[PDB]
This record gives C-alpha cells, structure tokens and sequence, in this order.
C-alpha cells in the first residue's frame, strides 16, 4: 500500500498528454482561472481605465489599455483563454472597435453561468438559451436607435462619432485629437454635392507619422505625408514654379540592364575610347526627354546611380528613394499619377500635380513634407503626432487606427447608426430580456435571466474606476428608468456624481450599432465554445 | 481539487479506481488460480537471504511476498484473517473476491449502480445462510466412526501433498484427534497438538508418539539414558545461582573466611535438593527397576547436575511454557512450584522413557502412558522447506478436521455446495424475496461467480471446463424428478461427475460460511469505492 | 510501437520479484542449471576422481573430491541446485558415505526427465513412475546381497570395509592408509564377546590431529590423544613404572572466589599480617589431601593461578590446559575418570589410570602424549597424520571421518550385508528394472525404462575418468549379463565390473580377489534421497524469486 498501480491505461497516450475532463471538474477549473485575466480587461475599461505595460520576449515595450494589443503578446499556456484571444483579434481586424467589451462580455457569461452549472442545469440547454437570447438581442437593438444619420460628410456631425471613441482612450485629450481625425476625414472624402453608391474607404488612407518631442497641442494636419529621409542635390524654390509634376518610377534611373548577368566586351581600343562617353550620352537621351516636359520631381524605388543623380542636380530635379513598396503607392495617390516601371517619356495624362515640397526639422531630424494647398486629393491624409515619449505615441496611433476603423465600419455598410452610451442601453437590455424570459415557459428560463445579469458589468465598471460605491449608483439608476427621457439615463463620472444622473446630450456620448452587434455575437460564440467543450487535451511543451 | 491543495499527489477517480480494483483482483487471482485443487502446481519462495520454503498455502504466498497495490493488501488481510482462525479456505476467499468483482464490473459498464448491485449480494447471502441449514447433514459423535475421520483428513492432505505422504500422515492425525473427544467434549488444539522440527531419514518416516517428546536430554554421561518407570516432577524453581536484589559483597576478612562464605552458595541450592532427596526416600522401593526424572522450566546450575547424576536421577532443564502445561495431561500428575510442600500424589506415571541422539542434538522420548489426555505429532523431514511444507499441511489439516467435532454437521464439497447454490438462486421465485428494481443481475452475478471455482479445479487437470459440466447439469435435471436425493461431485482423474458421500471428499462448515461472509464484505466495499488517493506527511 | 506496455499490473508485487513457470523451456533451463555443476561432479567420482580448488572470500581454501563438502562454500543462486546441496548434506550427516552418488544419480534422473517432459509425459505420472521404480529398486538390493562380516574385530575383514571407502578420497597407497584405521577401530570398540551386550560406537571417538612435516609412511596410531600444549612448571619423561594416577577437575585450580563482589577487608594490622600467609597455608592445605592420594598429573579446565602452581610442581604434579568443554570431556573417556568440580580429595574409584606422559618433538612444537599399553585398554584413540601440504591434511582427515562413518553402518543393522562394487550393483539393477517395466502395463513404462538408463552413469563415469573409451568398455560389459542365468547353479557373472587400470576389454577380474565392496545402508538412503531430490524438482512447475 505504498506505490499505486500507476493507472494501467499508461500504455495509452504519452505522459505529456494531460486530460482535464468534466465531472473531474474542468468547468470549475476554467471559469475560475480566467478570472485573473478578466480583471485585467475590467480594470482597463472605461475612460478612467488603467493601461497595462507588456514587455515581450524581444524587449519591445508597449503600453496599451485595449485587449487585442495586450493578448497578442501574452504567451498564454491555458488553451481556454486562447479562444477569447483570437476572438478579440477578429474584432480588431474587422471592425477595429470593441475589443474590450468582447473580452469582458465573453468572460462574464462564463462567470455568471457558475450558478447554472452548479445548480445542475444541462450544458446543452445553456447553449440553446444564449443562442435564442442572442437572436432577441439583435432584433431589439434596432428599436432603441435615435441617431439615424444620413449626411456623414460635415465635420461637426462627426463630434457625436469620433469624440466618444477618443474619449475612452486617454480621456483628457478630446478636442485636439478629434480635430486631427475629423479634419483628416474631411480631406479624405471628396468635395461633391452628393457622393453615394457606397464610396470606397480604407484604413490605409489615414497614416500616422510619429515625431519625437513637442506638446500634443502643437500638432497639425498634413494632406501629404512626412518621411524621415535626407534629400539630395539642391534646395527647393518653395514658391517659384507654383506647381510640380512628379513622376514615380518603379525601376531605378540607370541604363537598362537585363535580368541575366552580362559584362563588357571590347575587341579593340576604338570602343574603349567611346565607352566613357557612350554611357553619358545613353542616359542623356533618356534624361533630356524627362526635363523637356518639366518633371520637377522623380521618385525611384530602387537605388539610384550617381550618373543619373548627376544629370538631375544641374536641372534641379528632386530625388527620393522610398525603398518600401507599400508606402510607394500612397505618394502616387497624393499627386494623382500612376507607377511607371518603363522609362519611356513623361505624358501629361499619367503625370500628377503637386503644389510645393519643403524641407525642415520638426523634432530635430530633417524630413520631407509633401503638404499642398488648393490641390486635388483622393484618399490620403496624415496626422503628425508630437509627444514626450515614444511609448505614449504608440497608443495614440492605435487610438487613431480604431477611430478611422469606425469610419470604415460606418461607410462600408448601409448604416452605422448610433445608440445611447454611458451605461444607458445596457440596462435597457436587462429590462427587455427580463420581460422576455417570462413569455416562454420552460427549463431554459434560467439561462435567459442569467444572460441578462452578465450585462451588469458595463455600468459598475465605470463606477469602480470612478471610485464610487456600486451598491448606491447602480440601484439608484434603475429608479430613473421607471416610467423619451428614461432612455437617456447614464452613468456620471464626476465629483458631483452622488446623484448618479447625467444627461447624454450635454456631452454627446454615443456608441455604434454594428459594433455592439458584432461584439455580442463574437462574445456569445466565444462563451458558446468554452461551455460546449468538456475534455481538453494538452501535449508536451 | 487535489492538485492546488497538495503540490504533489496522485488521484484516480470514477473509471480508474474501478479498473484498478478489478485488474488487481484478476492479477492476484491468476497467481492463486493454478494452486487451487489437488493437481495444482507447487510454489517456492526464496528471498535475498537464499533460504527456501515450499508450500501451496495462499497465506504463505501473501504474507511473504511484499505487495504495493492498495486492493491486494485487503485481500491479503482477508485471506489471512479467514485462515488464521479457521485454518482452511484461503484461496477460496481470493477466488470469490477475484471473480465477484469482474463478474459485477461488466454490469457497471452497462450502467447499473454499485449500491443496488451490492444490495443484491447481501440479500443473496442471506439466502445461502438459509440454504446451509437444509444443505448440511447431521452426524452423531457417539458412534466414534474412525473411518469418517480418515476421509476428512484425506480431503486437505491430498490437496497439499501427494498420495505417498497422505497415506502415511493421515493416521498420524487420526490417532491424535481420536483422543481429543472426551466426556467434557471441550476441544483443545494448541495445547494438545504440537509440531516439532527434526532433520532425520525422510518425510515418509513420520510416526505418532502418544506422549510428550522433548528436544533435550541428559547432559552428563553417567546419568541414565533409558528408564522403565519414570515418575516425573514439575518444578518451576530455578536451581542455579541467583544474584539477590542489590546484595553485594561477601566482605571477607581472612583467607579462611573467604572460602567459608563461598560455601554458602551451595547451601541455598542444597536446601532445595534435600527436599528432592526426602521425596525420593518415600519412593525408594524398587529403585533399580523404577526411576525418577526432574523437568525444570528454568536453567539448572552445572554444579547441581552431579547431585542428580549420583542418585541416577534424570535431569532436563529449560523447558517451554507449553510443555509444562502438557505434562499433567500426559503423565497424569500435578504441577508444583515450591519445594516446601511435596506429596506422592502429584507425581505422574510413565511406562517407557528413552533418549536417542543424532549429531550434537539429543531428543528425549516419553510414551506408554496409562491414560494420556494429550499427545504429540513428531514430524520427520529432510530439508527445511520439507518441514515448512509439512508445517502448513499439518497446521491446515488439524484445524479442518477439528472443526467437524466442534459442531454436529459437515458440508460435502467437490463443487456440490457451489452448484447447488447456482440452481437455488437461478430458480427461486423472486416474489418471495424483498429485492426489486435493478436487483435482477445482482442475483445472477453472484450466482454465476460461484461456478468458476469448481472449474478452476478442472483447469489444473487440462480438460475442457465447460464440457465436463454438461452431464453434471443433465444429472441434476433428472435427479429432482427421479425422487432420489444425491449430491454430485467433480472427479479430476477421469473427467466425469462423482458422489462425495462415497469418495470421502468433505469440507468443514465454518469455512464456506466465513469465506462468503468475508468475501462479500470485501468485494462489496471495493465496488462502492470510486476514488483512490495518497496523501500524508513523510 | 516504439515501446511495449512493459507487463501491466506488475505493481501487484515488487519490481525485484520474478516468476518462473514451467513454460518457455524454463524446466529445461533448470535441468541445464543442474548440468553446469553436475559435469563438475563427473570428474570427481571414483578412485581416479580429481579434486577441486574452492577459494572463499576470506581466502580459506579446501581441496576436495567430495560433493557434500565442496557445495558448502559455493553460494548458489538457483534454488533447484540448492536441493542437491541439502540432499548431499543430509547424506553426509546421517551415513557419511555415498554423496557423489546422490549428486550424479539425481542429476541424471533430471537429465533423462528432459527427454520425458519433451515427449509429453505429465509431471504427476513421472513421480509415480520413479516411486514404483524405487519400491522395486530397494526390494532387489536386499535380494542380490552376498557376504557378511559376522565379527566386529578382525584384521582381514576390516581391509574389505575401509579400503573400498577411502579408495575414492585420496587413494595413494592402499596398505599404509588402511592399517591406520583398522588398528584404531579395534582400540575403541567394546569387544566383550560372549556376553550378550549391545554394541556401541561413537563417531567423535576417533579424531585426527593435523601435524605438518614428515611423510605419509611415518604416520603412527596413538592409543591416547595429543594436544599442542606446554607444561608450565617442568617437563618429565616419567621413566618411573608402577602406573601414575589421574585426577580431572573442571573448575580452575585456584581459590574459589565469591561470585558477588569478592573484595578484601582488613580492619587492623593483625589481619594484614595473617592475610598474606593465610592464602599460602590455605592453598597448601588443599594440595595435601590431593597429593597424598598419589596423583602426579591434573588436567585443568580453565586458567590456573601461580600460587596453586607453586605447590603442584613442588611434588612434581603435571598441569594440562583444556580451556573448552569438549576438549575436557574427550580426555575422561580415555582414562575413565569421573570429574568433580570440588577442590577436595579425588575419590580412589574415580581416579584414572595413565602409565606414561611423554613430551617429544614431532612438528617442531611442544606436544604432550598419553599413550596407554596393552593392559587396561582405552577408547577415543587418535591417529597422528603426517603430511607436507596442509590442504592434503584436510581431505585425508575427512576420509577418516568417512571411514569412521562406515564403521557406524555395522552397529545399527543386523550385520554387514556387503554388495559387489565397481559398477556391478548398478548394472545389475538395469536388467532387473528393465524386466520390471515389461511386466507392468500403462504409460508409466517409459518412466521405468528411463529410470534404468539413468543408472548407466556410474560405469560410464568410471570408464571416462580412467582414460578409456566408453563406447567400447560399456557394451563389452553388457555381454556378461546378456548371457543370463543358465541351468547351472553358482553363477559368477554378478561380480563383473569396470576396471580402472589394466587389462583390455575391462570387465574386471571380479571385484572378488580385489576385495572391494559397497554397503547396503549407503545404497538404501542414497537412492531414497536422490529420488527425493528429483521428485521435488520435477513436481514443482512454478518458481518465484526475489532481488535477482
Ligand atoms: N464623458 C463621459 N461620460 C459618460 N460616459 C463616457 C464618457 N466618456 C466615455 N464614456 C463611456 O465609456 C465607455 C468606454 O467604452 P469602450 O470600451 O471604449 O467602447 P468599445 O468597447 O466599443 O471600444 C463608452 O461606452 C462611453 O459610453
Ligand atoms: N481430491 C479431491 N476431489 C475433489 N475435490 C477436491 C479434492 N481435494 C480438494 N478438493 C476441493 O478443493 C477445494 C479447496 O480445498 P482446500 O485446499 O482445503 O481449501 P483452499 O483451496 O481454500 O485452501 C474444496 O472445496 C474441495 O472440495
Ligand atoms: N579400485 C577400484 N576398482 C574398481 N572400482 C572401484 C575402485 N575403487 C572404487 N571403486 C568404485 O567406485 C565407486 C565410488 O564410490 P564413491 O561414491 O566415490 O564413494 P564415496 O561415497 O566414499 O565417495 C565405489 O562405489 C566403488 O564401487
Ligand atoms: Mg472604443
Ligand atoms: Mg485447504
Ligand atoms: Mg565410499
């Protein structure tokens, strides 16, 4: 009675495999273990949320209070957590908004369902309960809409759109960053009396150029872009020509050499004497044609030779490398020209227009600025960020990426209508689902009630970060909905929040309809998978 | 639940705890399956010391081979505890718990609860106790049938040893047991019957001695070897020196006073020897024909041995506690401790006392008693394992035959008890019983588990076990309608049925009763257990 | 696929425990394990047998031709081989004769059983076959017996007894070794003819003291005994006749001190003056009663004091040390004295009779001799065994123990009952047992047949060790028994046997004129214990070991 018989199925699967089935207690092991990371996204929620510093294995430090950026770097051994990880990444790549609700609503459905499993309700019935509750949630959100927008062009109308998104990440900066993003969208959208038929928009239109140093208030908007690059050859005129035609060549400016390797063959010395002048006259025949039409700027992606640069210096033509291929096409969108791997000659139809190009230092480093006034632009803009630390500017970039991603979420579908925010529609869904559970008798009614209780974390998480008592403002808020005016009740965050009532229209806090629908679906599908599994099979390392 | 609490632990639950109890049961069953029956295989046990000990008893196999499994240690205590008081039925308990677990485990896989299954074993066990009253047969001890005791002795001895050892050792037990029965009818096994080791000519030369044999003899040469009429004397007083409770120096002053005080060592011994001489003066008549012998429980000083040698008194020292409790039964005398009050009534009687020696050791033989109330069984053997094999055979044979005289009943064996319970449990009306629900298979599981024992006897002979029960089943189908009460058996010589009533195969009453009771308790407790774990400080 | 499950449910027992069933040819391996050391016994049976070196872990070496002796030191792993060790140990303790036979016969019964088990005979029938052969074997040994001793003491009869026994162990020369035993046997025996008394003989009476140096021809037969002692006071040749007296005391020759805190106590100077002289006068006064009885040598049992020694050598009393129990008891049997632990007067009836006590140089060390004369004979005589190598002294000494053990065989049974040796007793049983197989029906006939084939090892071994080809010597001997008993009485074909040295063909010129025979009591228990050795090994079908 000292050594056990060692589980005589040990002839089966190797020691590295670990089984954690149910009955043994898998659900109890999982729902709990994940409460640690549930508090991470809960503390980082709201305008007063705390950012989290994540140092990866390489050492690149990041500080972001989202959920998709954090969990991407966290090497998590627990498999049940990873269902929540890439489910949040789906929200990042598709909509770019709601990572946090997903990590929070998906985890709370597992936390609140502790009562159902512990009481002894069937796991199969719980999946059917949340699925039917999911369908009722999607149908009911359409009726609580009061922000039906149809203009979606002017800048003041975006104050109900961008400023709630920017107010979440770093609440202290609202008017400054909203002016940068809203002015960027106005430059992106074309000037027209009526632009319809689903005009195209992409996240790559608005780029972010991070410059070290300078206060956030000193930032400005640039219609072109700004590269950390050294110009060569001459100083610009900056007002003399009034406009500049810019040719963008994929291939470098050099004598056309083949892909297969060759060399110089000379049978006699007569060709040796003319070979020194032949290379000069060869490029001169191709370079003189470019200068006739007045191309005052050339952009060659590959390395430019010194012989080609020498002929361009005397005529005063600007040169630029732009080695990366992705950022090469964005410059073409500004001027409105096409790429040309052939040398050929410049044509008027394929060549664009650029007002001026000027060179200075913004944060000590010399950069090239492609700002133009009175010119025609189409889907291009940049926001020059000035900040004290690179760690803080990284969060401003992702905040802007989430802001412009919401613009993609609006203009791509037919309607991206608003909803009441600040803990207004979430408590309404608790009343709707509470009334829905009594309409259908059956054993699944317990699942319908507990699905509503999971939505409680949204108001109190704003109160917990605000340093307020949850047991005072949360039940007091229910008395305000008794009865339009009752729909616009929300959670106040201020020193005068003892009353617990603040009107939404005074500050215009709103949320998107499509963002919450996609978040509720991915959250329910995430909880559906974790509650459906019973056995989890590991492996060695 | 146990891993976050204890940093290191092992836990099996709800499928492995059931597989462990069945797999360990089938594993331990396969060890003792081949030993069961008369044609079973022998089994030696040699440790790192190199000694050898040979026997077929399951208790010796279990209580000598260390075992790590938690199930088998309960089978070891169950097989040992049943044999330690009864002396028979060791492997039968292992086969029942070895078979009843696997026979119930098939229905646990079907999804029947362990609680209601064990409820069927308990109510089925009560039916077997009611069946023992009708199945047994009354036997009157006043007849004093010696042939009936010979057949009971051959039941256990044929299982352990062959026919050559059984025929010569059977009447050794019968002559010892024939003296057990008396008017008081009080059974006494440990004090009356004993076993003693002696390396001699062969195991076949075992003989019966009616008196008490002793493993010591006369130290001095001049002391008599053989005595015709020796009247014994029991004295628990120690006749050597005694150190005397803190008493210290014989402070001697002069040299003559030194030896004068050294002579006082003899005065305490001579004070007790004079009482023996005064006792010898009363029985001094016919001194050359008669004799006298003294047996002491503690040591005797060598200075005093010369006193007994001069008077031709045989001296024996350092006897056991058990031998002092047996001289009164053999010689018929009475015991004495102090030398103050003596009488001729306490002296025993012996018709022949002689000594025989081999090598350095010497044995004293006493026999030819007038009315001996006890006796001994001096077993001969060649090797140490030969004595150990005869130890377990005589130990299990005396306990099996002694239980027949305790009660007035005896159970016939050879599968008659198990085959009879099979038809009884499978044909009895269930409405008479109080069990309902899913107790249908519990009756069939325990009833079918009893069939595996009598065919395990056949598995050692090599015949087909399922075919030799065909005519057995056909015999009982016609025996009930033929109006003839007979009990069938299993003869392994020819592979056909037999009758244990005429063949002499029998079994004791409390063996099968305590076996099923101990086996049903252990097998039920192992089924209800659904979790195994190890935890503690070390 | 990469690794087996390595025998599941193996945690029932410990990892060191292993099972060994009859299957997988393991019973054949146990027969092969016997065959390893059995072949060592082939070259050690017979007069041409070769001794064996056995170096123990301590370094004590014993060189020998006897089985029971060689198997004591070898540590054995196989349990079935240990059955042969204890079977031969039983042979040495009881009879002290015929130990190789126990080994060579029981090993060959397992050899021929290798063929029987391979054929398909059940193990239960094999035991029944040899038991039925054993009852017929022991029956016929009593039938074909010829000759008897009929006299306890004779010069020529003992040459027929001792000589064939010691011929196996250290043959050498026949006469010089046999005369040392036959002379010593006559000294210790209580002859007492025409009295009707029961004979008596002890193995511990004849004992050999090993002394280095000399040669085997210079060995003599001493009437008394000998130790390697030194007299303390003085040495004496004792040329005075008119025999001395002997007094044996088991206690030390000193003042009997008090067992409990013997300490002096002197209150005044008057006791201080007399305490020194009191011990002298007290020890002297005890010697007066001892000295007046005419004793001149006292054997002490423990350490003797110096003051007691001063008064002993005053009157010329010899002192002898015997600091052990058995060394003191063996000496009383020579002179026939009754010791008493008291320091008083020895009784005249209890005083022993020894004529002379000499001290001479034999092995370079001091030794004391107690030779008696023809008058007033004694028992427990010794044999001075001289040799060059200490290892040869050990094996020759145990040959005397085997010869003395053979003399024990005459006392218990009714007589001698000698048998023909040199393979004649084995080869005769082959024809009788073979005929017995033809008379009995059943499947046991092959067991009876192979039992006869196993008895061929004695003539096959003696022919192999003798440097002869067994293929020609063995069937030439069968012709003497294939010409079975014709109508003429007094047939002399039973004495034909093998021969180690000499004539070609080999049937020996009788074992007769040669005067070599075997004892019936040795053959009875040898075949009994050899069959038990094969019975216990063949009857077991499963073996379990531990730690190896
Ligand atoms: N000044 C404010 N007053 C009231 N509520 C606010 C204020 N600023 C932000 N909020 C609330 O904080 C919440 C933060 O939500 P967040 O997790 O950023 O949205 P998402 O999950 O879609 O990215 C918003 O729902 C918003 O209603
Ligand atoms: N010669 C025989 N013929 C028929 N049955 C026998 C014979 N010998 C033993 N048995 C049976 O073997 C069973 C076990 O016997 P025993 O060895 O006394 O108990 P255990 O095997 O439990 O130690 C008994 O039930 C008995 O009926
Ligand atoms: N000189 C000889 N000639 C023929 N046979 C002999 C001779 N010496 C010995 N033998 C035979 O060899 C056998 C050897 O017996 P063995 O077992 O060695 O005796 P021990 O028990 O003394 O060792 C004897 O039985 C005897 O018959
Ligand atoms: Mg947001
Ligand atoms: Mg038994
Ligand atoms: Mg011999």
């Amino acid at each position: 009675s000292l050594r056990l018989p060692q589980n005589p199925n040990a002839g089966l699967f190797k020691q590295g495999y670990n089984s954690y089935s149910n009955a043994d207690g898998q659900i109890i092991k999982s729902i709990a273990a994940i409460r640690e990371l549930h508090q991470m996204c809960l503390t980082s929620m709201g305008p007063c949320g705390r950012n989290k510093i994540i140092v990866n294995h390489l050492g690149k430090i990041i500080i972001t209070n989202d959920a998709a950026t954090m969990l991407r770097e966290l090497d998590i051994v627990h498999p049940a957590v990873k269902v929540l990880v890439m489910a949040t990444e789906q929200q990042k790549i598709d909509m770019g908004d709601g990572t946090n609700l997903v990590m929070i609503l998906a985890g709370e459905l597992l936390n609140v369902s502790e009562k159902l499993i512990s009481m002894g309700l069937s796991a199969v019935e719980i999946i059917q309960g949340y699925n039917m509750a999911r369908k009722f949630t999607l149908k009911e959100l359409d009726e609580m809409v009061v922000g039906e927008i149809t203009d979606k062009n002017d800048k003041n109308e975006l104050l109900k759109m961008i400023k709630p998104v920017i107010s979440s990440k770093k609440y202290g900066s609202e008017d400054i960053l909203s002016e940068l993003v809203s002015e960027a969208v106005s430059h992106v959208l074309p000037v027209a009396q009526q632009a319809g038929e689903i005009p195209y928009f992409n996240v790559d239109s608005i780029r972010v150029v991070k410059i070290m140093g300078g206060s956030l208030s000193n930032s400005t908007v640039i219609k072109g872009m700004v590269f950390n690059r050294e110009p060569e050859g001459h100083v610009k005129s900056l007002s003399e020509d009034k406009k500049h035609k810019v040719a963008v060549f994929t291939c470098p400016l050099d004598i056309a050499n083949t892909e297969t390797k060759g060399t110089v063959l000379l049978h006699n010395a007569q060709e040796m004497l003319d070979f020194s002048k032949g290379e000069e006259k060869q490029i001169d025949a191709m370079m003189k044609e470019i200068a006739d039409m007045g191309v005052e700027c050339i952009v060659a992606g590959a390395g430019v030779g010194e012989l080609a640069l020498h002929y361009l210096n005397r005529y005063g033509i600007l040169v630029l490398k732009v080695p990366s291929k992705f950022e090469l096409r964005r410059l073409c969108r500004v001027c409105g020209a096409t790429p040309l791997p052939r040398l050929g000659a410049p044509t008027p139809e394929e060549l664009g227009l650029v007002e001026t190009v000027k060179t200075m230092e913004i944060g000590g480093d010399r950069v090239t600025v492609f700002k133009q006034e009175q010119g025609e632009i189409s889907r291009t803009s940049t926001i020059i960020l000035r900040g004290a630390t690179q760690n803080n500017l990284d969060d401003i970039e992702r905040a802007i990426d989430d802001g412009v991603a919401a613009v993609k979420g609006l203009m791509k579908p037919s309607g991206g209508k608003l909803l009441p925010g600040a803990g207004a529609t979430e408590i309404e869904l608790i009343s709707r689902i509470t009334k829905y559970g009594e309409r259908t008798p059956g054993l699944l009614q317990l699942a319908i009630k507990q699905f509503a209780v999971a939505f409680e974390v949204v108001p109190r998480t704003l109160a917990e970060t605000a340093g307020l008592d949850v047991n005072e403002v949360l039940p007091n808020l229910y008395a305000a909905h008794n009865v339009t005016d009752h729909l616009y009740k929300g959670v106040d965050i201020d020193g005068e929040s003892d009353e617990g009532v603040k009107d939404i229209r005074e500050e215009n806090i709103y949320d998107m309809l499509a963002t919450k629908k996609f978040a509720i679906n991915v959250a329910t599908e995430a909880a559906t998978t974790v509650l459906s599994i019973d056995q989890i099979i590991m492996a060695k390392k | 639940s146990l891993q976050l609490l204890n940093p290191k632990a092992e836990s099996l639950r709800r499928d492995a705890a059931l597989k462990v109890n069945v797999t360990s049961a089938e594993g331990l069953q396969s060890v003792l399956e081949t030993n069961l029956g008369p044609k079973g295989t022998l089994k030696m046990l040699v440790d790192g010391a190199g000694n050898i000990k040979l026997t077929k008893d399951g208790k010796v196999l279990l209580t000598e081979m260390q075992i790590q499994s938690p199930t088998a240690v309960l089978i070891a205590r169950a097989a040992a505890a049943q044999d330690e008081i009864t002396g028979d039925g060791t492997t039968t308990v292992v086969c029942l718990v070895g078979e009843l677990l696997r026979q119930a485990h098939r229905f646990i896989q079907e999804g029947v609860h362990p609680r209601i299954i064990t409820d069927g074993f308990e109510i089925a066990r009560k039916e077997s106790m009611k069946f023992l009253d009708e199945f047994k047969i009354s036997k009157t001890n006043l007849s004093n049938d010696r042939e009936f005791l010979l057949q009971v002795a051959r039941s256990s001895l044929l299982t352990k040893v062959d026919a050559d050892l059984t025929e010569v050792l059977t009447p050794i037990v019968t002559d010892a047991v024939l003296s057990v029965y008396d008017a008081q009818a009080d059974n006494l096994d440990l004090h009356m019957v004993e076993i003693m080791q002696m390396q001699h000519l062969s195991p076949k030369d075992t003989t019966f001695i009616k008196g008490l044999v002793l493993d010591h003899g006369g130290r001095h040469p001049d002391m008599p070897t053989r005595v015709k009429n020796a009247y014994v004397l029991i004295l628990n007083v120690s006749l050597e020196y005694e150190k005397t409770e803190v008493n210290s120096g014989f402070f001697y002053s002069s040299a003559d006073q030194r030896d004068k005080l050294a002579a006082s060592e003899r005065k305490f011994v001579d004070a007790k020897l004079k009482k023996i001489i005064d006792l010898k003066n009363e029985v001094c008549g016919m001194d050359p024909d008669k004799g006298f012998v003294i047996i002491n429980q503690k040591g005797i000083d060598p200075m005093s041995l010369d006193v007994f040698a001069k008077h031709n008194i045989l001296a024996l020292r350092r006897a056991k506690r058990r031998n002092m409790e047996r001289l009164q039964l053999v010689t018929g005398g009475e015991a004495q401790n102090s030398v103050e009050d003596l009488s001729p009534q306490i002296l025993g009687f012996s018709g022949l006392v002689y000594q025989e020696t081999i090598g350095e050791e010497k044995f004293t033989y006493v026999t030819e008693n007038t009315d001996p109330k006890s006796c001994t069984i001096l077993i001969k053997g060649s090797t140490h394992y030969a004595l150990a094999q005869t130890k377990d055979a005589v130990r299990d044979g005396l306990r099996a035959v002694a239980n027949v005289l305790k009660d007035k009943n005896i159970i016939p064996g050879a599968g008659a008890f198990y085959i009879a319970l099979s038809r009884y449990l499978r044909s009895a009306n269930m409405n008479k019983l109080g069990a309902k629900g899913k107790t249908k298979t519990g009756i069939e599981a325990f009833a079918e588990a009893l069939l595996v024992i009598p065919k395990t006897l056949v598995k050692n002979s090599g015949f087909d076990p399922l075919d030799v029960l065909a005519m057995v089943e056909d015999e009982l189908d016609d025996a009930q309608d033929s109006d003839e009460t007979r009990y069938v058996g299993v003869d392994l010589n020819i592979g056909d049925s037999c009758d244990p009533t005429i063949e002499g195969i029998w079994d004791s009453y409390r063996v099968l009763r305590n076996a099923i009771t101990g086996a049903t308790g252990i097998a039920s407790n192992l089924l209800l257990c659904d979790e195994l774990l190890r935890a503690g400080r070390s």
